[PDB]
């Protein structure tokens, strides 16, 4: 699907925990891990809206207390094509 | 109010939070008719002929004076054949 | 207000509680016109030509500013020819 | 037509108002108006359970303020056969 | 049987409720509804002693809260032959 | 008749009372008694909406003061085909 | 005799006492003992209305102080046909 | 033998202790052990009257402090014939 | 669908209300109703994650008032292959 | 009937008053008047349980102040079959 | 509510201040149906079949009891084909 | 041997712990785990008297803080032949 | 795997959540879910010691806030052979 | 082993100390060191669950007072296949 | 198994107790018992880390009050390869 689920955490350990949680929670495909700068790492998952919602909730809860924690958890149910150009398609 | 038949359920997972947990149903006055969506406050099965209230009232029936609904099912007519 | 003719009575047992003990009547603009249901605050026999009111107004006419109604009969036109 | 709805009012104006309301509210036959004596007047209607319920509720609300009032409004869905003897068949 | 249970109510609606109740509760036969005047309606049932006890209690309980209410609930277990002349034979 | 009326009670005596009241009050079919566990007994009746409503009201009033009492009285006017597989078809 | 008397107790010993008492006290037939769950056992007797009343009163008295005791004592003089399908016909 | 002795305890351990004690004390036959529900286990012995009395006393004394304890110990010297149907004839 | 929705209620009336609501809200199949013991009844549905979410939320709101209530309402979007063996495949 | 109602009085006048009252009140049959000796006279009635209760109450209330008095009023709804042998069948 | 397809974005530079910074979209029920404009409260892309609440309810949905919206988009229907 | 050691616990986790402990501690054979009801689970071991004592003590020590705990730990060295019929031969 | 991890919960919903969590957390096989009665459900997993430790910790963290709750979380690292007979082999 | 243990530190010196500690303490393989941004360096180890637990604890205890410190320590016993894509395979 | 657990005791008796406890608790293999001199006996187990930790806990608790006592209880999750040569491989 098209939904974007995104969790930004302060540091990588929190994010790996979130990613794991999201992918184990629902049928979401992790499309990216991005080191933003400052110690912010965003992990991005794509899927159908229900899956993305479940995943983001689970991940957020999971990573909240891991390290410096959660900065943001957000669901964008349908993503605009233009925004797709700035979104990682597979991890790297 | 209007008499319409529930056709099917409608799931919008990304709906506004104010909508609550309330269920939403696809209702048409007749088959092959304009389809409208209604908050179901009665518990209505598909194929049911149901009574749907208008806008300010819909919000209150749906659960609050400030609820986001413009059409709510308020009763199922016991016998109607359209 | 729209002039409609009372056609028949509507009974829903599983109506919402706020609907109250009030009577409900199926009305049409002309026979064969789309059927709508209005709360009766007047006491109207079938076949009466009546004046029905719209959304904010219907609620009060039926008895509370917060009533679940969008159509309410507020009068019977004394002489209306259809 | 099995169900029975009955409304008792103090005085006949409240009862005529009630019968009128009931019959208008739902498809229920008015099988009687009874002068109990003392001023109690009972109006009795027969219809299906939902019809009777609607009618009675409507009638009651209507007659609450008319005259000296509503004494009772009662619905009996299944009436034992025995009671049918003491219940009026048609109004007169 | 020959025992008589009698319930008096202020008004007819409580009385019809009582009759229904009594008859549904036990094997008693409604032999009459009488309008005494002043608003008193007496509903009378005939049956065996236990049935009658059951019925009267049931009827009382039911009609107490319906309408103006219950005035009397009574059982005559063996009713004298002279009294039968004043008691109604079948309902009207 | 597809409405459902259900009454749950703590214990079987309250439930038998509710069942009897419900059945006598209106034309409903008793379709089941279920022992839930924990002392909960649910008695379920089917019929048309008016009948079910009447029955359920009557039943609740009857069983409230019997035993440990009424836990729940509920009416569902129309039951989904799916929920029909979790509801008893006959009382046995 | 078709009245029903039911006594419910917390535990089986109070119920066996109740059954013994009821049967000994008046003309009733023990028709069933039901394990409700949660520690409730219901003992049911059938007989003529009055006999059932006597029996149930006696039973209540016998088991009130035995074990954890009585929960409910109830008599139903006429049981609706539908209810008969959820009631034990003969003891097991 | 005709007499019946029943001990109800909370849980099977107190009950086994009681059964052992009863059977050891006097010539009584363990005829049932019943799991009532909610933690109530009832152990029942049938023997001659003095024997049953002795057994119940022994058993009650034995189990009062084992486990959660004894809810009830009861002796019925002759149980009415109707009660015999609800009573176990062999331990299952 | 592969998403599990589960609702636990105290008593079965709340559970039926919840199943009905769930099934009505979204296109979800009721695959089980389980009497856990103690009065906990769990009704379980399967479908797409959005459908399951809609259903569980609706059903929880519906059943909270009925009876003794809702113990838990849970959605599991991805159900582990191992956990499916402990899950009901059809309602009995 | 199987119920036994018995009243004991000191002297025959109190006892005839009692009997008459009993037999008049309810449908009971007088099966014995016994002279115990010492001035105890026992009047024994048989009938349906309720009838017998009513009769004995009437009787005892009636004979309380007539003569020397009432010694005892007693009802045994079902007597053991053996006790039937020591019980009178028709009055002397 | 009504099910509508988002067609295109609507831009009005000189709108009322009360509109806020809220996005407006042109929505029609059917391609070729009359178009209407709905405040987009969810973030809806073109081609989306969406749920649109109407009078009074819409205003609160778009952000205040006083917002000037008579049409708002409350959700995107997950699965819908006309 | 014939000794019986019984540990009763609230819940199954405590019982399994107890069982494991008992079996490891002494030469005893686990003969039963029984769900008594109401959450009481009894785990029973047979063996020689010394062994049985050792086992039960170990088991108790083990399960006392696990879960909701230990209700009872008991040893019966020789159990009556009658009590044997209510005690499990092999675990099921 | 010879280690066993067990989670006991109040109700089934928390238990299914625990099974899911555990099985997702580590390589453990769900071998059973048991209804203990009184509302207890025990879910059991077998894996290597470390896997079991991880899994139990995960299940406990997850099931804690779902439903009525968690009663016990336990690990038996080497389970005795006798205990195996009591433990469920495969989920059904 | 497939478990993942990660330690996040502020600065590279703490991280090298952690990696060294972890690898020495338990049987783990260092698979990565990553620079997150903002001074966070994350060191990631793989191994069996128990080993990974030991290692992470050791590493945390070591890095905690070296430099700016430990931000996070975390073990994931099974990591999803999607998460594996974002995890460094071998150190670089 | 890589990990090592060593428990040192004063005397062989506390050590045998520890060894037994350890080997029973978790799956570890005794690789040695050493008579150090002075009365210190070291018992050494090798297993996977979770197992070794559990075992050492059991052992220490077990031998604390047996005889002279516990001198030490220590765990090395991975020992340097050189240490392996000074470590015993099969028990003496």
């Amino acid at each position: 699907g098209i939904a974007l689920g995104m969790i930004e955490t302060r540091g990588l350990v929190p994010a790996i925990e979130a990613a794991d949680a999201m992918t184990k929670a629902a049928e979401v495909r992790l499309v990216g891990r991005q080191f933003v700068g400052g110690g912010y790492v965003t992990v991005l998952v794509r899927g159908e809206t229900g899956a993305v919602n479940a995943a983001v909730r689970a991940g957020a809860d999971a990573c909240e207390r891991v390290g410096d924690g959660l900065v943001a958890a957000h669901i964008i149910a349908r993503v605009h094509s233009e925004v797709e150009n700035i979104l990682p398609k597979a991890p790297q | 109010m209007k008499i319409m038949q529930v056709e099917k359920t409608l799931v919008s997972t990304n709906r506004i939070a104010d909508m609550g947990h309330k269920p939403l149903l696809v209702v048409w006055e007749k088959p092959g008719a304009p389809r409208q969506v209604a908050v179901d406050a009665i518990g209505c099965i598909p194929g049911d002929w149901v009574l749907c209230v208008g806008s300010s009232a819909a919000r209150e029936a749906a659960g609050s004076k400030s609820y986001p609904s413009d059409l709510t099912i308020i009763g199922i007519i016991d016998q109607w054949n359209g």
